[PDB]
């Protein structure tokens, strides 16, 4: 079993902020870990696949990166749809596993 | 795209269940599917995952044995089933559709959920 | 080019067989493509080894008889062999269908010290104690056991039917054997003293003690030896493409490149686990082709993949995807030249086959890598490694014209040398590519006319009359060219006027 | 692999022989140019083929003689033997220079009724009366024609001067025969009846009827089967260069591809219109590949043009043009590298030469892609098929130590086998290669110190001091690379001390 962590489990913040994240694997996956992020009353959506491919929907301002086990997703300005949860998700070996998580609110 | 989960309810331990989520608009057949467990307030949790084809299956080792699934594309439903449940075992149970990247390979993602059917 | 060697009969330890045909990828792709880093892996077979002894003796009558080798009891090896260095005189063996015992030189019973066998340390160290007869001669042979660890053969040749793990000590592979347990006996606190000083052993060990009708063996033991991978890294390709066609996956790489197939099912070794150390070293080289040339260029999908790909090949794929015109033609034709060698190739292995039967000696050699010994044993190749010896050690002899019998004389010239240069010198003969046959049979009905060469280091030796001339160097003889590159001089007519 | 093969000699009914050496395009093109489709042809040499039946008898004496075949009368043939099923008793042939009558096992003159003579149905049915004595035969053997349908020859080999389309019936080929009119008889109205059931034919026939001073031939006649064209299609190319140099234009394709060269002569064999469906044929090669890809891009000029190439090849080219940079050095040294294959391949083919006489089977099974058997019969090899039979059927003798002859017993293992499941059992040898022999020859002086392997089924077979042990899968002896890819493991050492 491959395990990992999230911190700040909660962070307040503002429209304008920059703001960033990081997910810490407990081995050297290199390349095989995805984020997500799920807003109140609704089923979770999808944010990063491999640390660095985006898909469709998401703004450009949502980017990953990362090496070794240290991984970390960044978003370069606050908006009132980010105050979400998100997370963060390995697939280099089985079974799979997510990471503790964190979460945004307005100051 | 969207899913649809059903057979969730209220259950003391130490019994059985049988469960299942149908799938519409897109393509299934050619698509693999995923199944995540969430225990109330906590984080996600994977369960199992099958291939488009179903001839490859792999589970969690908290759920391998004592959970099955199970797809069938005539009906575009995924069929799971399980054998005395636990009390930790209380989640909220959904089905995940693979990330989709190239037909004969898995993602061992997911990109859509469905709404949903909870189990306690 | 090379220095002179010695190649004793091969004993079949170790043998040998063809690669046999192999299967060619005649299409050169064409199709649909898939992208994805590949590792190919194989069947690891690493044979077990250990550095066993051998104790026998041999027992002679002095009969104007029916000689063989004879086993020494194990009370005798503890006691005679590993404390005094000594062996018995007595020793009964089978004569003409009923026992008889032996004696030394027909003398009374007396104890006979072991000395060195070899007369130079050329090879193992051996002992022996004399040059009705008996003789004691114990043996530091080596051992090779197949990849099942479950039977062993020595350097003699003489498969033994039981597992080199055998022992009651502990949970062993004490259930493989075949002998009876009157032949086996596990010796513990053995401080194995040692034939060429007798100074014992630095700690006891527990070694096991097995005997044959033919001979006695003994080896250190352990409990087991599992540290062994199922499996072995033999390449990593950088690029490899998942072409699908056929109801089988092709995994094609550069055009020059093999190009495997498999069944399409997802092989369980991983998944069950029982391959960890393959997925480990597959995965590790995934990583490092991938942070080595795609970091930028493409995104990893998904988990590896295993395969057994045909011929036996255990192929570890990982798709990739794209992030994101002169090779279409020459593709095409350097992959119709791969298959014709392919092709070719496997037309050359019937050549191969009856070139072994006719000289078994140079295919052998040039085939491994190096010179070596071999002889086909029926439809299988016995291979053994040769001894060299330097050239100052070796020196023709004067003619071939044995006087003993006149008319019939030695063809190829008698050589004379020793193994070392304070050891004692040999007699024989020069065989073909600097070969020095430990024997000298190659009689002729040696007539008038004869004029000849032989190889003798870098140069040859000249002969005529069946009598040594001179030396003749490598450039003294015109070349000519048995090849053909990817881009002559002969001349003289004979004498019809004989 | 493969499963068993046993493989009788053959009776020289086909021949064959090398390709010789071929000429190489030494020159890799370079001068001037002009383009066209293309299409080669070559000699169809399809030959004739009919199963016709042969009718002989088989006579002998019980003196402490002289056996030889002999013919059965027209007659006979078509009442005893056809209407009745049965065979005459008494036979005349030369005895020591004098004629003589047989009978049945020194009988009186009887009527044998026929029987199948192979016991289980695995070639032609064939069939005998009996297992001084005289045994009657008929065979429905094959039979094959040279192109020209002037000679053919049966299975046995013996080459009948007279063509198949021999007949006074209507206008036919009937001036062609060697032997007399009253070696030949044409049965009209032949009805045809048959030994196995006596069930006779639906219509009737024509039946020619010649018989050799060896045995008596028939098969159903025609008047002739000239339905074949003298060429065939063999290759359409979709692009191939039209050169000019050396008095003798140059039609060259793909750099890998075969280059041909011809007289710069139109040959008349077209405008003669006998190549009626030469030219049909080619023409729809022109217009498939022109419409296929030119149809926009060139321009057809002319009609398509014939010569008469090298090596007998026919080309048929329709010249095109054109309705409108890093191929230039890999194009030439591509060339060059099919130049150096052709040329080395054609030093292999001397390699091919000996090494057909020194193993014929294997040699030839490979060259003509399957298990077939083979000798020399001089400068020339003899060719007919193998056939097969299932591992079940086979099973090897206990031991090779031949009592009869202590100290020379066989080399190879014994075999016995049966080539019918419900058939009956045969006893043989076990030659290489899977080869099932029919005959037990292989003596040798069998002597001390053997231990040999032999290759059984898809494993090995063990053998040591000529007694079975067990057998062995192919993993079970290490494997080493026989040709080098386009991109090792021995050790051990000899009993010096033995
Ligand atoms: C030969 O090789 C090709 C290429 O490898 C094989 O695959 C075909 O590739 C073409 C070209 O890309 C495919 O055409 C495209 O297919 C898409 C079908 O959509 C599927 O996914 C939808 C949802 O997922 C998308 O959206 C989410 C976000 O919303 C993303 O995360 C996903 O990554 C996806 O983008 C579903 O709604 C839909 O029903 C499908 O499941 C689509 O994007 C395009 O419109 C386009 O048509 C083609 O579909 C591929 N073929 C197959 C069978 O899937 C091809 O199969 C190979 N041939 C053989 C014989 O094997
Ligand atoms: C790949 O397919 C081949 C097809 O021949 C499989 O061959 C099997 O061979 C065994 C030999 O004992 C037979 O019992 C099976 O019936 C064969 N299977 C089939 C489907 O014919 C081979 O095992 C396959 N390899 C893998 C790795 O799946
Ligand atoms: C191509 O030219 C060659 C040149 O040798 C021709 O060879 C002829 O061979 C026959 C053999 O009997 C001789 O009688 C002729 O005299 C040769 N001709 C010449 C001109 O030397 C060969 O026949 C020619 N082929 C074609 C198809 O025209
Ligand atoms: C890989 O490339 C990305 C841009 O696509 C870059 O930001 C990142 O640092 C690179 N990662 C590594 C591990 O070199
Ligand atoms: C060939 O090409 C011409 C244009 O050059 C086009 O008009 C014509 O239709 C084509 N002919 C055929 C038979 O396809």
């Amino acid at each position: 079993v491959i395990w990992m962590t999230q911190s700040p489990p909660s962070l307040s913040a503002s429209i304008g902020d920059t703001v960033t994240i990081t997910c810490r694997a407990s081995q050297g996956i290199s390349n095989s870990i995805a984020w997500y992020q799920r807003r109140p009353g609704k089923a979770p959506e999808l944010l990063v696949y491999a640390a660095y491919r985006l898909q469709s929907g998401v703004p450009s301002r949502l980017s990953g990166s990362g090496s070794g086990a240290e991984y970390t997703l960044t978003i370069k300005n606050m908006q009132p749809e980010d105050f979400a949860t998100y997370y963060c998700q390995q697939y280099y070996d089985n079974p799979l596993t997510f990471g503790g998580g964190t979460k945004v609110e307005i100051k | 795209v969207q899913l649809v989960e059903t057979g969730g309810g209220v259950v003391r331990p130490g019994r059985s269940l049988r469960l299942s989520c149908t799938t519409s608009g897109f393509s299934f057949s050619g698509s693999a599917m995923h199944w995540v467990r969430q225990a109330p307030g906590k984080g996600l949790e994977w369960v199992a995952v099958i291939s488009h084809d179903g001839n490859i299956i792999q589970y969690h080792d908290s759920v391998k044995g004592r959970f099955t699934i199970s797809r069938d594309n005539s009906k575009n439903v995924l069929l799971l089933q399980m054998n005395s449940l636990r009390v930790d075992d209380t989640a909220m149970y959904y089905c995940a559709r693979d990330v989709w990247l190239l037909p004969a390979t898995i993602s061992y993602a997911f990109d859509f959920w469905g709404q949903g059917t909870m189990v306690t | 080019d090379a220095n002179f060697y010695v190649c004793p009969p091969p004993t079949g330890a170790t043998v040998v067989q063809f690669e046999q045909p192999r299967r060619c990828p005649t299409r050169p792709e064409g199709q649909n493509y898939t992208e994805g880093i590949a590792v190919v892996f194989k069947e690891n077979i690493a044979p077990y080894k250990f550095k066993a002894t051998m104790y026998y003796k041999d027992v002679t009558v002095s009969q104007v008889i029916f000689e063989d080798r004879a086993p020494v009891p194990f009370e005798e090896v503890i006691d005679k062999i590993n404390a005094k260095g000594v062996c018995r005189s007595t020793a009964k063996y089978v004569r003409n269908n009923l026992e008889t015992t032996a004696f030394h030189r027909d003398d009374h019973e007396t104890d006979m010290e072991l000395k060195p066998a070899n007369a130079c340390t050329r090879t193992s160290r051996g002992w022996h104690t004399t040059d009705t007869t008996v003789n004691c001669i114990v043996e530091e042979v080596d051992a090779r056991s197949v990849y099942p660890y479950d039977e062993f053969v020595l350097a003699t040749g003489d498969f033994v039917y039981m597992s080199p793990f055998y022992g009651y000590r502990e949970g062993s592979h004490t259930e493989h054997t075949s002998y009876a347990a009157d032949r086996f006996k596990q010796v513990d606190g053995f401080y194995a003293r040692d034939l060429t000083t007798k100074a014992r052993a630095t700690a006891p060990t527990t070694r096991n003690l097995l005997t044959t009708p033919k001979f006695t063996v003994a080896w250190d033991w352990v409990p087991k030896r599992p540290s062994v991978c199922t499996m072995t890294k033999w390449q990593e390709v950088d690029e490899m493409l998942r072409s699908e066609y056929g109801g089988s996956f092709r995994f094609s790489s550069d055009a020059i490149s093999t190009t495997f197939t498999t069944n399409l099912t997802e092989y369980p070794l991983s998944r069950v686990d029982l391959g960890d150390c393959i997925g480990k070293d597959a995965r590790d080289a995934m990583d490092r082709i991938f942070a080595r040339r795609y970091n930028a260029t493409h995104i990893k999908v998904g988990q590896p993949q295993y395969y057994l790909a045909n011929g036996g090949f255990l192929i570890a794929y990982q798709p990739l995807l794209s992030n994101t015109h002169i090779q279409r033609p020459v593709n095409d034709m350097l992959g119709r030249v791969a298959i014709a060698w392919c092709e070719e190739q496997n037309h050359e292995l019937t050549l191969w086959n009856e070139a072994r039967k006719l000289n078994p000696n140079a295919i052998a050699s040039v085939t491994v890598g190096r010179r070596v010994s071999a002889r086909m044993l029926g439809d299988v190749m016995a291979v053994s490694t040769c001894v060299p010896v330097a050239a100052d050690n070796v020196i023709v002899q004067n003619s071939m014209r044995i006087s003993s019998r006149p008319g019939a004389c030695y063809s190829r010239p008698l050589v004379s040398f020793r193994y070392c240069d304070q050891g004692p010198l040999v007699e024989g003969q020069l065989g073909e590519n600097n070969e020095l046959r430990l024997t000298r049979d190659a009689i002729e009905p040696c007539t008038v006319g004869h004029r000849r060469y032989f190889t003798f280091g870098g140069g040859y030796v000249y002969f005529e009359e069946y009598a040594y001339s001179h030396q003749l160097s490598r450039a003294d003889i015109t070349t000519v060219s048995t090849f053909i590159d990817l881009n002559h001089e002969i001349k003289d007519s004979g004498l019809l006027d004989y």
